[PDB]
């Protein structure tokens, strides 16, 4: 009936990882897509009251300068990752005089996603696996690369995902609509396009939030007040 | 192993915990005591669970406890899990005194000792402390005060408690019988042996089954005090003439 | 020899369900099935 | 090693501890003892019997004392009741470090219940199974204690414990009173041991550690030889 | 039923029977043979293959903890290479802190009490090993002792580990290996081998040998290889 | 009348006994083995069977009559691994002594030792409590033989003549009829009936390879193991 | 089917013996504390005979009090009568619909609670329509003393406003527990009709009789 | 197992059992019956059923390791029209943790496969959907792996 | 019990009645005077194994080198009856190939066998009476 | 109701651990890897396998060290992790004795790591399963690691699901894999990889990764850019 925290199933895959990814789909949505010209990022904040300040609720959290984050799950969890993302990016500046990889910094983020123990030592190690997946989004080296990060610790390249709830069709409805040679506002306009039947609730400047990491604008731009220029056309 | 665990630190479905309550439940009986206040002198009163007639009675202690120069403690429930928790205050009360070079502050100590019990339902996975107990002190800011405690924690300053066996009459009846800032201590000595004649079954109670401790203050002494024998029984005494005497209205009124 | 399995359809099984049962009745020719079985997304045939 | 440091005594929903219970009923199912504080000083009598004539009785012992005014007896199982004899006996001796002074009965009786109490709590032991009688002579007046299992201490005159110990501590109450003197303390404490004993009483059955002024005395088999004649 | 859980749980009968499943565990392994002799101790392994899943000395069950000591292992493979690190480790630490080299019967019984310290606790789990250990010194002789995973050991004149144990140990009782040299024990080794496995089930079966003696002046090494080892050849001369 | 653990953790049942230890108690049976130690006016002797039923196994480690100290010897009965760590442990724990105290560590205060041990097994609740059994012998100045005998739940007693393994009962039924006519227990005596107790209670007529006798006396405090031609001597001194 | 959940006392059972006198058909009335049987198999053979009797016999309604007594889970599987009660239950879960639906029988299911319940009878098919049962706060609550003071007297000095006017959390079976204990003072007193006082240790008591002894000083 | 218990079930049982050894061994032996006894589980059974002219032999039926794995699906498949270029050592070492029943119904699910797309003669990939049927492997989403 | 005493007593009637376990029977069944000798049976010693062994192997056409005091070495805990089995089973080995004449090495490997099969009944040691 | 099947300290009464078979049975859910080698070659091929439409395909090989090279299947980060252990023990072996590390020595340092959670409580083993191709002082070497810490010096053998038509190839074409040149020997691992597919999709260079070592090669990896040179001259799909 209760097992451990380290126990593998009859059939094969395992009995505590899968239930955080089935934690994943109890969030909001997030898409994230890849342009030879930047990476764009959306989420949904999904308000609940209207005495609620929107402005608080964050899932767009910068991590350095140059690379951007987006959250799906239990925001409490994410927060560690991204603090020791933080920490990782200005070590490795500080010891290297350059600028992280987006992939290092999420193979950095994912080596410490699976490490729950329960005979393991420490001040109280983690218990269970954290229930987040977080898109990465950054110009390092080779230009735009994004990156998605799931509860079993694997990271891949995706050049457009869509992760949370409705994962999977929003990532149906992603497919028809993409190419590798398109421009950022097409890819902002799709996105949002995407994610205007995703969401219940309609859509304003204060639902969602967006963020483009580009390789000539340093951090993330268009805030509130710049999302009317693109809401209108919708 | 694993499944030999006992599980003391989950809740329950209803979303209550679970293992305290027990340890309330046994409080809830196996002993009785009170504490009053209302003016200058604040007093205990507690009743001896083992009556025995072989018992000795030469350790000049009950579960009235000493533990300062201005307190004194009284437990109930569990004998033997309460000597820890008396050193251990003792212990909090005499390193404050070498700390800050002042006696300790009423709230303070039973703040230590309650979060000292916290820690134990918090985590650690072990049994809580069985035993809620019952403080009477004297302080600089407030002056007399009487302060509960449970196992889980909870604290709270009084004027008349409840700690021990079946009470919830003894809490109406204290309830009813109170007086606002006009308790001298000779009328709060006559309200204890009154509750304590009700709360207890054994009518017409004697000097052996009764303890009264007194905090008063005299000239910068603080003196406790434990009542002897001798003046008990005549205080018992002084409350049963007033049953005959209450009776009487009765008698002299029923004539036509 | 078989372990046949059940499960929560897909999206056009549950049109499907609603046009055979909801065809014993009196609606007029306009109401649209596959709208309703997006909004119901995890169902049995007994739900429908 | 392992480590469990979880602790498996817990309360039962109707609000007690079961594992105290259970070993208070070790306790009961154990060897008889007898305790009596008269006057003059403090007389402990027990049972030794052997299931075999083939058995050495004066090879182990349960009239064990601690200081030179300080003994004790128990009742319940002989394998935990060593422990907690050399536990208190490096306890008294840490005092005696200190303090420069013999350890009054009444500080040895509040340490080796406090040292019980945290069996109970800790984290993966079970409960002590052995009710101690603790006797000595300090500063005159003599002192008998007994500790239970639970870690809790009380105070007797006379009291007894083991098997059949409620008729006994009615003996007690009726033919015992509050002024004696010591040999007729022994006296009773040996036909209180002979109201449960077998059909013979030597001094290879029973064992008798009588305390005074003059330190703690372990009685030989002579004085117990010609004590139980005509007693 | 719940007693067969834990190894510090005694059953009804007084048993353990974590142990009982581990010597379970090693009874499904393949058959190794141990012979004394007045001049050596000769080992013998009936190495298993599939379809290759080796090469030619692959999944090697002959260890080496020290320069006269031989190991052979048959359970429960990866627990006989721990053990074999344990025991080269205390040969190692006995001949830094005592000068000379270690005997026989103390690594045995030193071994023996690190296997018996596995079925004490819940922690851990019972070894699924049950090894040989053979040498050869000229001031105390040939000795072989067999340790089974309940931490028991005594020694032998010869003795058999594995499936087919019970059918190797009355051949070994067949010959008298008191007098016999290494020489003719190595080819009567192979002949209890080929007379002791079963072709029908498993048509996958190679030899491997090992020596300690006067032959090999207190040495443990590997009988050389193409040099010898027409044994095979002997053993198949004997088929009837 | 259990209350769900209580048969497998070290706790205590609503009728206040433990129930791990009186589980492991079949432990010391299950060997199969008897062993009597009788101590008469100078000396203590031993004698335990050794069953050998193969005859590639060695004879000469088979043997239970292990050695303590030079002048403490002990018989195990039970499981052979326990019996072994506790040997170790005692070997180690007198070596403490003489290096400790100065001077050497007498049979009683071995054994207290030893009950100390097993007691922390019965105490807490995450080892096995270690089922084999415990027969010391020695001698002490002003105090003659002395003959101990520990047990798995830690409880020690002093003895004049007893038995441990599994024919306790019939062994100790005859050897108080032996004791209670309190005759002149000289040496020849104390082997004559510490064999006949076994020739009685088994009533095989054993053979002298198949007995293990060890002496310790006055006359020298050192442990002898007899070897097959003393016990020659007396099984044809014994037969009339 | 219908099947009704609410706190304990609010209005569970009691409306339903209100639906059986306003119906046409018989009325059969079971208890889930009889719904056990000490012999094996008489459990589910009272189960099948039970429904078999009123099919025949009319469009009856049969009304299962108590069934959450019964049918609240099958995790344990532990042997004894505790896995013969899931062994009863699944006679239930198919008779009411496994195998050619029962024409013209009304069922109606009474529990106390809903979260220790299968989900298997949780789903449409046996029972769909689900009531919810609250507490009346203070407007109901005066037409229910109006109800339980009708067949009584009452004297001016007594108004039952105030006794409730704080109190927003009683029940319906505390006010008829109100009720007739008020009346028993008057009668074991030898006294007048109704007085103020009689509500007054009414309220006292019965507050006593259903808040006695819960362990909460810590607010959770 | 006979032992300590209560009610009028077991009772009855026990009561069968020890008619049925006396009435096999002991009192009148016979010659002339031979008896065939057979189970799933031997640790149930009652230790008076090891005695000397009950059971006399004691025979294990181990799992088939590889050569009996193939040689069961030769042995089944001898009805049906087999396409020979099917080697059977391949299918004995994918198919692992099965009986003689299993290797049964893998040979009946393949030829089946053949008939749900009309060809006559089998092919190894008949076999292998037979053997991903047998397994019964649920639904598993296990794309994060390697 | 009412006819074994009761009223009518009775006159040169014996009754022998035999079970495995002692201990479930009534105490009013094994009370003296309807039950007055228990006779307890157990397993066979040394000795005792050994001349079951030469009854049971008596008929057999044994070829004159059998050694029974190895065999009887390794067999302990053994039935009066397993040895019956075995020396069942060495004429078993002899009909493979039809060798005929029992040779003793059929008898150590037939013993191995038996104490093979003797390791799934055990724990049975019920209290007398 | 099933028991003996939680962990790993509790046996079974048919004498095995049922958790180092459910480590197997992860093992081989991940895609399927082939390494083999010739006299003077160590070559593994791997295909890489695809989460979704547009995402990137999951690589495979991974270096170790100058000359160790190991591939993957199974699970992810503790496949990063006992990868980190391999390069931690091949610097610590190039910084103390200044030489390069011996495969054989290496696997067994591997396995006597892996061994330590299968013991112990609450642990899980391992689970990943690595195919280690190396060219050490004397012949090159290609080894196989399973989450039983049982390794096997193997020859020529494949790893993860559907692995057992490439067994049936390599068996079928061993003989001929030390005589042939490095140019035959990686169109022989394709040969025996393609047989993994089904018979419609074939290697579409962006789902393979070749992986070589040699004698004085330097262990390099290939992946969509220069896979193209051993694609052509392949022989098309048998069916
Ligand atoms: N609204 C109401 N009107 C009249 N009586 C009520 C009302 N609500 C509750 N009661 C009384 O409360 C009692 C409890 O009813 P019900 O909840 O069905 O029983 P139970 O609590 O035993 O399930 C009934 O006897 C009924 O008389």
């Amino acid at each position: 009936y209760d097992r451990g925290v380290n126990t593998f199933s009859p059939e094969g895959r395992l009995f505590q990882v899968e239930y955080a990814i089935e934690a994943i789909k109890l969030g909001s949505t997030a898409i994230g897509i890849q342009t030879s010209e930047g990476v764009c990022l959306a989420v949904e904040k999904r308000i609940t009251s209207p005495l609620m300040e929107p402005s608080s609720i964050e899932k767009i959290v910068e991590i350095d300068a140059h690379i951007g984050c987006a959250m799906s799950g239990l925001i409490a969890d994410a927060k560690t990752l991204i603090d020791k993302a933080r920490v990782e990016t200005q070590n490795h500046w500080f010891t290297y005089n350059e600028t992280m990889t987006v992939e290092s910094v999420t193979q950095a983020v994912s080596n410490l996603a699976l490490q729950f123990g329960e005979e393991d030592a420490d001040p109280g190690a983690m218990s269970r696996p954290f229930g987040v997946a977080l898109l990465f989004g950054g110009v390092d080296e080779k230009g735009p690369q994004l990156f998605h990060m799931d509860p079993s610790g694997t990271f891949v390249q995706c050049d457009a995902r869509a992760i949370g709830s409705a994962s999977e069709g929003a990532q149906s409805s992603l497919q028809e609509v993409y190419h590798k040679s398109m421009t950022l506002k097409e890819a902002i306009k799709s996105s949002l396009i995407i994610l205007k039947q995703v969401m219940e609730e309609k859509l304003n400047a204060t639902n969602i939030e967006l963020a483009t990491v580009q390789p000539g604008q340093n951090f993330h731009m268009f805030t509130k007040e710049e999302l009317e220029e693109v809401i209108k056309d919708i | 192993s694993r499944r030999y665990d006992s599980r003391t630190t989950i809740f329950s479905p209803e979303g209550r915990l679970y293992q305290v309550e027990y340890a309330m439940e046994a409080i809830g009986h196996a002993g009785t005591c009170l504490g009053i206040l209302a003016n200058d002198g604040v007093l205990l009163a507690a009743e001896r669970r083992n009556i025995h007639k072989l018992l000795d009675e030469v350790f000049f202690s009950e579960k009235i406890y000493k533990l300062n120069e201005d307190m004194a403690c009284s437990v109930a429930g569990i004998t033997s899990d309460a000597n820890v928790l008396t050193n251990e205050l003792r212990l909090i009360a005499q390193r404050y005194l070498l700390q800050y070079q002042e006696p300790i502050p009423c709230e303070q100590l039973v703040t230590a000792l309650c979060d000292i019990k916290q820690a134990y339902t918090q985590f650690g996975g072990k049994r809580p402390f069985g035993v809620s107990l019952l403080y009477i002190g004297w302080d600089k800011h407030y002056g007399f005060q009487l302060y509960q405690s449970d196992p889980s924690g909870n604290y709270g300053g009084w004027k008349a408690t409840c700690i021990g066996n079946n009470s919830a009459a003894a809490v109406s009846m204290l309830k009813q019988d109170y007086k606002e800032g006009e308790m001298t201590l000779k009328s709060a000595l006559a309200l204890a042996i009154k509750v304590l004649n009700k709360t207890m079954d054994v009518s017409k109670l004697s000097a052996e089954k009764v303890e009264i401790a007194t905090l008063t203050r005299e000239n910068g002494k603080t003196v406790i005090r434990v009542l002897k024998q001798k003046e008990v029984e005549q205080l018992i005494k002084k409350h049963e003439e007033e049953e005959a005497k209450a009776e009487r209205e009765k008698k002299e009124k029923e004539q036509k | 020899d078989r372990k046949i399995e059940f499960s929560l359809p897909d999206l056009e099984g549950r049109t499907h369900i609603f046009k055979i049962h909801a065809r014993s009745m009196s609606v007029e020719r306009d109401i649209r099935f596959e709208l309703l079985a997006r909004l119901c997304p995890n169902s049995t045939g007994a739900e429908i | 090693e392992r480590g469990y440091s979880f602790s498996l005594t817990t309360f039962s929903p109707s609000g007690k501890l079961v594992q105290i219970e259970y070993a208070l009923a070790a306790v009961a199912g154990g060897a008889p003892s007898v305790g009596i504080k008269a006057a003059n000083g403090v007389v402990l009598a027990t049972e030794k019997k052997q299931k075999s004539i083939l058995y050495d009785e004066r090879s182990v012992h349960k009239v064990e004392p601690i200081t030179k005014h300080i003994g004790l007896v128990y009742s319940g199982m002989g394998p935990d009741y060593r422990v907690l004899v050399h536990r208190a006996r490096k306890l008294a001796q840490q005092y005696y470090l200190v303090y420069q002074e013999p350890i009054p009965t009444a500080q040895l009786v509040q340490r080796v219940a406090s040292v019980m109490q945290e069996y109970t709590q800790s984290g993966g032991v079970r409960p002590f199974g052995v009710s101690l009688l603790i006797c000595g002579w300090n500063e005159g007046r003599p002192y008998l204690f007994q500790s239970d299992p639970s870690g809790a201490y009380f105070a007797w005159k006379a009291t007894a414990m083991g098997k059949n110990y409620v008729n006994g501590k009615t003996f007690l109450e009726k033919r015992y009173n509050e002024d004696l003197e010591l040999e007729d303390a022994i006296h009773t404490a040996i036909l209180t041991l002979k109201e449960s004993f077998e059909g013979q009483m030597t001094e290879d059955n029973i064992e008798v550690g009588i305390c005074n002024e003059a330190g703690f005395r372990r009685l030989t088999p002579t004085e117990v030889k010609d004590y139980l004649a005509a007693i | 039923t719940g007693y067969d859980l834990s190894a510090s749980t005694f059953s009804p009968d007084g048993r353990v029977f974590q142990v009982e499943y581990a010597m379970k565990a090693v009874e499904n392994s393949s058959t190794a043979i141990g012979i004394r002799c007045k001049d050596g101790v000769v080992f013998g392994v009936e190495k298993l293959v599939l379809s290759k899943l080796y090469e030619e000395g692959s999944n090697k069950r002959l260890f080496n903890v020290d320069r006269h000591v031989g190991m052979a292992v048959a359970g429960l493979l990866a627990d006989a290479r721990s053990l074999a690190d344990i025991a080269r480790e205390e040969a190692s630490n006995f001949r830094s802190n005592f000068g000379y080299n270690i005997p026989l019967k103390h690594l045995a019984d030193r071994v023996a009490m690190y296997v018996h310290a596995y079925t004490l606790y819940s922690a851990v789990r019972p070894f699924g090993c049950s090894f040989m250990l053979g040498s050869y010194s000229v001031n105390d002789g040939a000795q072989l002792y067999m340790i089974d995973p309940s931490g028991v050991s005594y020694g032998y004149w010869g003795c058999a580990i594995g499936k087919a144990r019970q059918a190797a140990k009355t051949e070994i009782e067949k010959l008298q290996m008191k007098e016999m040299t290494c020489r003719d024990i190595v080819k009567e080794v192979a002949k209890i081998i080929y007379i002791v496995h079963d072709e029908v089930k498993d048509k996958a079966f190679e030899l491997e040998l090992s020596w300690v003696g006067e032959l090999t002046n207190g040495r443990h090494e590997i009988v050389p290889k193409d040099i010898r080892e027409e044994a095979e050849k002997y053993a198949k001369e004997s088929l009837k | 009348s259990s209350a769900g653990f209580d048969r497998h953790i070290t706790i205590f049942s609503p009728e206040g006994r433990l129930y791990q230890v009186e589980y492991a108690f079949k432990a010391i049976n299950q060997g199969g083995l008897t062993s009597v130690a009788v101590r008469g006016k100078d000396c203590a002797v031993i004698v335990t069977q050794k069953k050998v039923p193969d005859k590639l196994l060695d004879s000469s480690t088979v043997t239970h009559l292990f050695k303590i100290t030079e002048n403490i010897g002990c018989v195990m009965t039970g499981m052979t691994a326990d019996s072994r760590s506790q040997v170790q442990r005692a070997r180690y724990e007198a070596a403490n002594w003489k290096y400790k105290y100065g001077y050497e560590i007498p049979v009683d205060m071995l054994c207290k030792r030893i009950a100390d041990i097993s007691q922390v097994y019965t105490q807490n609740a995450e080892m096995r409590p270690l089922g084999c059994c415990m027969i010391l012998i020695g001698i002490d100045e002003e105090q003659g033989p002395q003959v101990y005998k520990c047990d798995p739940a830690g409880y020690y007693c002093g003895f004049k003549a007893t038995a441990a393994g599994v024919k306790q009962t019939e062994s100790t039924s005859f050897l108080e009829k032996k004791v209670k006519k309190k005759f002149d227990w000289t040496f020849e005596q104390t082997v004559e009936t510490a064999i006949t107790c076994l020739s009685t209670v088994l009533s095989i007529d054993f053979k002298p390879s198949e007995i293990e006798v060890g002496v310790v006396t006055v006359e020298n405090p050192k442990f002898r193991i007899l070897t097959e031609a003393e016990i020659d001597a007396h099984l044809v001194a014994l037969a009339e | 089917g219908v099947i009704l959940y609410g706190p304990p006392g609010t209005g569970k059972t009691l409306l339903a013996k209100a639906v059986a006198n306003q119906t046409s058909a018989t009325f059969l009335r079971v208890v889930g504390s009889e719904l056990i049987q000490k012999y094996l198999g008489d459990g589910p053979k009272l189960v099948r005979e039970l429904f078999r009797v009123a099919e025949e016999h009319a469009p009856s309604i049969v009304f299962i009090d108590e069934i959450d007594a019964i049918g609240t889970k099958r995790y344990d599987s532990n042997s004894g009568g505790e896995r013969e009660i899931q062994r009863t239950m699944l006679e239930l879960l198919n008779q009411l619909d496994g195998f050619d639906s029962r024409g013209d029988v009304k069922v109606i299911m009474a529990t106390n609670r809903i979260e220790t319940l299968d989900p298997a009878l949780i789903r449409p098919g046996r029972i769909d329509r689900k009531i919810e049962f609250p507490l009346p706060d203070e407007k109901t609550k005066k037409r229910i003393f109006q109800i339980h003071t009708s067949r009584m007297t009452l004297a001016d000095d007594v108004t039952l406003d105030d006794l409730i006017m704080a109190k927003d959390d009683l029940s319906g079976a505390d006010i008829k527990a109100i009720c007739t204990e008020a009346g028993l003072m008057a009668l074991r007193e030898r006294r007048m009709k109704v007085t103020n006082e009689d509500f007054k240790k009414s309220k006292e008591n019965v507050l006593y009789k259903k808040q006695e002894g819960t362990p909460e000083g810590l607010y959770l | 197992k006979r032992f300590d218990s209560e009610k009028a079930g077991d009772r009855e049982v026990q009561r069968t059992m020890l008619e049925l050894l006396n009435q096999l061994d002991g009192f009148q032996p016979n010659t002339q019956v031979k008896v065939i006894a057979a189970t799933n589980r031997v640790d149930i059974l009652d230790p008076a059923l090891l005695r000397s002219g009950r059971l006399d032999r004691k025979i294990e039926f181990p799992m088939p390791n590889e050569e009996a794995r193939a040689r069961i699906m030769q042995i089944h498949s001898r009805k049906m029209n087999v396409s020979p270029d099917v080697n059977y050592e391949e299918l004995a070492r994918c198919t692992d943790d099965f009986n003689g029943a299993q290797c049964k119904a893998v040979c009946v699910e393949a030829g089946m496969i053949a008939l749900r797309r009309g060809a006559t003669e089998l092919t190894h990939e008949d076999y292998m959907e037979g053997i991903l049927e047998v397994q019964a492997k649920k639904k598993a989403n296990l794309q994060y792996y390697a | 019990l009412n006819q074994m005493d009761g009223f009518d007593t009775l006159h040169r009637v014996k009754m022998i009645m035999a079970t495995n376990r002692p201990d479930t029977l009534d105490p009013a069944l094994l009370r003296p005077g309807r039950l007055d000798r228990k006779i307890h049976i157990d397993l066979p010693n040394e000795q005792a194994r050994l001349d079951i062994l030469k009854i049971h192997a008596g008929p057999i056409t044994k070829h004159g080198e059998i050694d029974y005091e190895a065999i009887v070495k390794l067999s302990d805990g053994f039935n009066g009856a397993d040895l019956r089995n075995v020396c069942t089973e060495a004429g078993m080995f002899a009909i493979r190939a039809d060798h005929d004449f029992v040779v003793q090495e059929d008898f150590m490997k037939a013993v191995r066998k038996v104490a093979d099969s003797k390791k799934l009944e055990s724990k049975l040691d019920y209290k007398p009476v | 109701r099933n028991q003996y099947d939680n962990d790993v300290t509790v046996w079974s009464p048919q004498g095995r651990i049922h958790q180092i078979e459910y480590a197997m049975e992860a093992v081989k859910q991940g895609s399927a890897t082939v390494g083999l080698k010739s006299k003077t070659h160590a070559v593994l091929v791997a295909l890489k396998r695809a989460q979704s439409e547009l995402a990137a395909h999951q690589k495979k090989i991974l270096h170790v060290d100058n000359h160790i090279g190991i591939s993957i299947a199974g699970l992810t980060a503790d496949a990063r992790l006992l990868c980190n252990f391999m390069r931690q023990e091949c610097l610590d072996s190039r910084f103390v004795f200044d030489r390069p590390l011996p495969v054989s020595r290496l696997v067994s340092l591997i396995g006597s790591k892996t061994q330590i959670p299968t013991q112990r409580y609450g642990r899980r083993p391992y689970g990943v399963g690595l195919l280690i191709a190396g060219y050490d002082d004397m012949g090159p070497h290609i080894f196989q690691t399973c989450p039983s810490a049982n390794y096997f010096d193997c020859r020529a053998m494949s790893i993860g699901a559907r692995s057992q038509s490439a067994r049936t190839y390599l068996e079928r074409h061993m003989s001929e894999f030390m005589e042939c040149n490095l140019n035959e020997l990686v169109k022989h691992g394709l040969r025996a990889l393609r047989e993994t597919l089904p018979a419609e999709q074939d290697l579409t260079t962006k789902n393979v990764s070749i992986g070589i070592v040699g004698k004085d090669l330097e262990f390099t990896i290939y992946d969509d850019d220069d896979v193209s040179p051993f694609l052509e001259g392949l022989e098309e799909r048998p069916q």
